């Protein structure tokens, strides 16, 4: 009795969707509240989405109306326990959560029968996995019930809605909103909108939730280094790593997860042209899917960077300022606590380590993402991969020595910039007395000197960075041709099916675009660098003595 | 910077043609894209704008405090008025942190929609493809490069 | 500045640090009947719709689950004689459901499960039918358009009248029906600091409506000034004219309540006045004219203001006055 | 000891020695309205079921009884044709009870008695049904859990303003529907004995509401200390500021009324202070703050207060230093 099962499945998508009308339509006609298993729920709800889109595929392989269905219901029925989710977190009830609880208990009950009368006979895995996924959500109800109180005795003992990012006066809600919005920064769209028809003002943005103020930041800066000196130049950098910590983690695991996509989707070019050279609809719909995904994610993971970024900047900021206080006058007078050279630490320090900060997540993902596709390159090549693999073994050495000789450019044109700087400023402020009996053509050509120096060392960088691009883009096309000619009429005799051609054309590229970004990245990497041992030599000045 | 996005406008041109080319069907649904796009570009323009004339006026107060606070050691320390100081500092770099945070979540969501518009006009592209180029147009190189 | 309740007399004043657990299912019985006829239609027909598609489906699957659905010729008699497909299924639950009852296919004494969902089918249709009849009833009867039509002058003014300072306003009806009992509170805001160290940021005080030997109401039928003087005892007796029109902070608020004839509910209109909305040394022009046989009222005058060559003082500086003269 | 009214609103004191027959059958039809929601669903369907059950049963006797319950062909015509067993007489009855009426059995012009049966069942469903409708109407009409929103201030304050004693107690709204001309009256009790030996268990007295010129009412749009002042006049003027805590029985109850908007029904709320419940010397903390554009209120500090340097003495002696000073 398939079709009566069928339709057994398809009865409770139904008592769902009609139930969440009513509601929703109330609804439809500022605290918020969020409940255990939240993330997990939207995770589960997500996954649920694509084997639904699995399931629709497998019917359309057998087509019978009744017998595809049940992913078509339940799809609007995920949907709309998204919706129900929704409406309770903006508001919260005892007995809406029943309500969905109802629904899942039938839904796993529906897809039990189903298992076991397939197993008294592609389908067992998609249908394993369903209700797999509902056991966990509805354990997920089971938690929240457990929390607070579905019937549990008398009083919730509710929390009383966050007033950290709930507290009145604020605009920004990037961690004050829920799941899915959070990757769509869907919440900016009244804000993008207002901004047109009003311009924009300090009073008009918010202020600053509870875990971004800068005074926190310090806080954690001050204690971190406190638990490092405890146990220099290196001890700062150490702290500074171990306090943006997990966030920053986080944001390295984002972006391996959309490297590990996006190499994905060259696999799904390669299946769709092996079929047209002949379950390719299905290619389509999954790539699709695929890079939305690889998008959402690199995206996340851009703005998390940023997130530790400024949080860095701010902390290091105040961690100065607090520290010049206790400097003493006996510096001020020496050049080391020169008042330009302390404004121009603050400004270009913030910009270099801001910038080394947002470069960092991109570059610890440098090395998965090269070793990911040279185990997915070894399958499509076969045994041509050696032409390849020895093509980007020669590329690394030769880029490590250029690098080399690009810092070492890089330093001393720094130290110049950084007398030129207080060259100008010991010119600006005596203009009059300078202009008054006209020496100006010797500090001009004092200054002229300098930029000379200085453009050595940015013509050497120019030259290294130029040389740097030619060897970065003529290793790789030497690379694509060998390999290919070597396959075709050299040892293999297995012609190459387009689709491997093209597959490998993508593959390679993903590989190429990184390489091209490492010679930028030194140039932020040495300053940071620069940057952190400036810091270290500030913080190291004579303290004031207390009485 | 400047060479980036040399390599990148190139790069798109080389794409275009190429989908045009092996699918003469697509101009039929590049224009939607480019309008919507054209739009939210438009939308994000002003406010980006806004947002970044407001960095700066928030930019410039903090470094000028710093320099004065630097200058003028002694009569700070004299006064013993540190804890104002410092909290005035707290103020201008809280408006600086939350200005730069600004300004970056708009930059972070226009991308975002210009990569739902990359996935969609890949989507249409490969389905297109894999309909016309298969049924009607029975070719079978032109796949490989639209896709690519 | 900010403003204490707007001029169309919605409230402005935003709450925050409510509690939690408000409204538990009636007041969202009530919410709906708040609102419009088009989203209300709307509902009622989601809800109806809901209602048959669901039952429908269930006699669907249990016509296919008895076997009966299966087309067969004898050892059978269906629970629901002649039914072959969804399509007549879903006939039959509108047949059965809105009490129409067309029999042409019929539901046998062979099966007790259709008898027992015949027996929930009509109950919850007649609970669903009965509350969205009381609903649309209880929805028809108020009359907030009746209510919206109460108005006042855009500006209050203020004028000499019978060697004394008052306060010159007008209210008016809109339409043939009236307003029975309609009583004004007249009320001021403003930040005071007491004696005693203490500030309240927002102090109501009552001013009265100066009437006859009594009263608190008053009756409408044409436009009436409403007439209020300041005293020495008044509270807003002690500002002065020149720092009214920028700086101050003074909110003077009506409220007009009355009882509607036709619905019988007690309505009411709320209106601010602000510092620099008020003006000084005005006087209205007189709206109603002796017409052919009646009282013409002109309402393009209505807000219409001619000058007076009036003094212009405090108050307390003109009783001080008025005590020398 | 015993509280006169509680807090919640209630009321405390019960009555003994009541006499009888209060309620015949007209209050129970408003007991019935009374009761929840699904208590009141469970009695209507219970009501339903009776009845249809009671007809069900008569008419599968009268079919046993003409006969036409005995299968047989020819020789009679069944009153209800196409009438086998209790199924398809339950079936027949919520055929024609409900008024659906699938016409697959019919009664016949045969039988008189059938015709009986069938046109008391009719007008005994029909008024059972409007019953049943009207009573769902009225129930649905009203709104308690707009109702028990009224606030006050766990405990009230005294304090010293313009010179004079004063009472502090906070009331406020909980919900955007206003209350139109809520009205205070503030009472007072006590164990009294009169100068001519008469002693009374407890004696209510009004206690005024401080407002302008006049009223007894109030506007209710942000909470709003009540502001009274207590004076010479004053029943409450002769009190001691040590002995009210611990053994004095004083309870001073406020009786807020008013008419809510959306079903013009005039609801009010009672809440009662103890001697121990009420405190000396202090003020409540500004709830009203100047937001961004507009007021925002914090019920945070609803119940909070701030100590005063306020002299603690006897309102009496107060009045007697007054006039010394
Ligand atoms: N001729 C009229 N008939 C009916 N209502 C009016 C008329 N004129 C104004 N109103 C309403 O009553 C109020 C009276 O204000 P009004 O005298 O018109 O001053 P203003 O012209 O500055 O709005 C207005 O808010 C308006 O909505
Ligand atoms: N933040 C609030 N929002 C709404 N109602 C409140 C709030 N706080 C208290 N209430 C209610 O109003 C009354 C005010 O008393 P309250 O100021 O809370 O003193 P206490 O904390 O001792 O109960 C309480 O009985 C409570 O039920």
């Amino acid at each position: 009795n398939g079709c009566f099962v069928d339709a057994l499945n398809v009865v409770p998508h139904v008592f769902l969707l009609f139930i969440t009308f009513p509601i929703l339509f109330i609804g439809w006609g500022s605290t918020w509240l969020h409940f255990p298993g939240h993330n997990l729920r939207w995770i589960l709800t997500f996954i649920l989405l694509f084997v639904l889109v699995c399931e629709i595929a497998e019917g359309i392989l057998s087509d019978h109306l009744h017998l595809y269905m049940p992913a078509g219901m339940a799809f609007m029925a995920a949907i709309t326990s998204v919706v129900y989710y929704h409406n309770i977190e903006t508001s919260n009830f005892p007995k809406l959560l029943i309500a969905l609880l109802i629904y899942w208990t039938l839904a796993f009950i529906t897809k039990t029968i189903k298992f076991v009368k397939f197993y008294d006979h592609l389908r067992f895995c998609l249908t394993g996995l369903l209700v797999i996924l509902y056991g966990m959500l509805l354990l997920v109800e089971v938690n929240v019930i457990r929390v607070r109180r579905y019937i549990f005795f008398k009083t919730p003992r509710e929390v009383k809605p966050p007033e950290d990012l709930q507290d009145l006066g604020v605009r920004f809600l990037q961690p004050f909103v829920n799941l899915l919005s959070k990757g769509t920064y869907w919440w900016m769209n009244a804000f993008i909108k207002t901004a047109h028809k009003k311009p924009i003002d300090l009073r008009a943005i918010g202020k600053l939730p509870i875990a971004m103020r800068a005074l926190t930041n310090y806080q954690r800066l001050c204690v971190a280094f406190d638990a490092q000196a405890r146990k220099g130049a290196r001890a700062i950098w150490r702290a500074l790593c171990h306090a943006f910590g997990r966030r920053l983690i986080l944001s390295s695991t984002f972006r391996i997860l959309a490297d590990l996509l996006g190499f994905a989707g060259p696999l799904c070019i390669f299946g769709i042209v092996d079929h047209l050279g002949k379950n390719a609809y299905v290619l389509a719909v999954l790539l699709f899917l695929a890079l939305l995904l690889q998008r959402t994610f690199l995206q996340a993971s851009y703005y998390v960077a940023i997130e530790t970024g400024i949080n860095l900047r701010g902390a290091i900021q105040t961690k100065i300022y607090n520290k010049i206080m206790h400097l003493s006058t006996s510096n001020l007078s020496m050049g080391e606590m020169t008042a330009g050279q302390i404004c121009n630490l603050v400004a270009i320090d913030t910009n270099q380590l801001m910038w080394f900060f947002f470069l960092c997540p991109n570059l610890w993902a440098m090395p998965v993402q090269i070793i990911v596709g040279v185990i997915l390159l070894y399958y499509i090549l076969g045994v041509s991969a050696l032409i390849g693999a020895a093509v980007i073994i020669l590329l690394a050495p030769v880029q490590y020595f250029v690098a080399t000789k690009l810092s070492q450019a890089q330093r001393s044109t720094l130290e110049h910039s950084n007398e030129r700087l207080k060259q100008t400023n010991e010119m600006l402020r005596g203009m009059k007395l300078l202009k008054l009996y006209a020496w100006e053509s010797i500090f001009c050509s004092r200054v002229e000197v300098t930029r000379r120096k200085e453009m050595t060392s940015l013509r050497a960088f120019a030259v290294y960075t130029s040389i740097s691009i030619f060897m970065n883009t003529a290793i790789p096309i030497a690379a694509v041709l060998i390999t290919f000619v070597g396959h075709v009429s050299f040892f293999k005799e297995s012609d190459l099916s387009p689709s491997v051609a093209f597959a490998s054309l993508s593959l390679f590229h993903i590989l190429v675009t990184p390489l091209f970004l490492l010679s930028s990245v030194v140039r932020s990497t040495v300053k940071a660098l620069v940057s952190v041992q400036k810091l270290s030599e500030f913080l190291s000045s004579a303290e004031i003595r207390e009485e | 910077t400047l060479e980036c996005l040399s390599r990148s406008t190139l790069l798109c041109v080389s794409a275009l043609t190429v989908i045009s080319y092996v699918t003469p069907v697509f101009l039929v649904a590049l224009l939607p894209l480019a309008v919507v796009c054209y739009f939210i570009q438009k939308y994000f323009r002003v406010a980006s704008r806004d947002l970044q004339q407001l960095d700066d006026t928030t930019q410039l107060p903090l470094l000028s405090h710093f320099a004065e606070t630097v200058e003028g050691l002694t009569t700070i320390r004299a006064f013993r008025y540190e804890a104002r100081f410092q909290q005035k500092l707290l103020e201008y770099t809280d408006s600086n942190n939350i200005a730069s945070l600004f300004l970056t979540a708009a930059n972070r969501w226009l991308e975002v929609r210009m990569e739902y518009i990359g996935a969609c006009v890949v989507l249409i592209a490969a389905a297109t493809s894999i309909s016309n180029s298969l049924h009607r147009e029975l070719s079978a190189g032109l796949v490989g490069l639209g896709l690519t | 500045r900010a403003r204490f309740v707007s001029k169309k007399g919605n409230c402005n004043v935003a709450h925050k640090n409510i509690r939690e657990q408000g409204r538990f299912l009636q007041d969202v019985f009530t919410t709906l009947v708040d609102l419009k006829w088009p989203h209300t239609l709307l509902i009622f027909t989601m809800s109806f719709l809901c209602s048959w598609l669901l039952f429908a489906m269930v006699w669907w699957l249990i016509a296919f689950a008895h076997g009966d659905l299966a087309p067969g010729e004898g050892t059978n008699v269906p629970c629901v004689t002649s039914i072959h497909s969804f399509s007549s299924a879903f006939l039959f639950s509108i047949e059965v459901q809105v009490t129409i009852g067309f029999g042409g296919r019929m539901v046998t004494e062979e099966c007790p499960l259709a008898i027992l969902i015949l027996i929930v089918q009509n109950i919850v249709g007649l609970m669903i039918n009965a509350i969205m009849l009381g609903c649309i009833f209880m929805k028809t009867a108020q009359a907030h358009r009746r209510a919206e039509t109460l108005i006042f002058s855009k500006h209050a003014v203020i004028t000499l009248r019978h060697g004394r300072l008052c306060f010159m306003l007008r209210v008016g009806d809109l339409r043939k029906s009236m307003i029975i009992s309609a009583t004004i509170h007249m009320q001021v805001v403003r930040k005071t600091t007491s004696p005693e160290g203490e500030v309240v940021p927002l102090h109501q005080v009552d001013i009265p409506m100066e009437n006859g030997v009594g009263g608190n109401g008053i009756f409408l039928v044409a436009p009436l000034i409403i007439y209020h003087v300041i005293d020495s005892n008044s509270p807003l007796y002690d500002l002065a004219p020149s720092d009214l029109h920028h700086h101050q902070d003074l909110e003077i608020i009506v409220i007009l309540e009355g009882v509607v004839e036709t619905t019988g509910i007690t309505t009411q209109a709320r209106t601010s006045y602000l510092a620099d909305e008020i003006l000084w040394g005005q006087r209205f022009v007189p709206i109603v004219a002796e017409e052919d046989g009646r009282y013409s009222v002109d309402y393009s005058k209505f807000g219409n203001t001619i000058k007076v060559p009036t003094p212009l003082c405090t108050a307390r500086q003109l009783d001080e006055d008025r005590s020398l003269l």
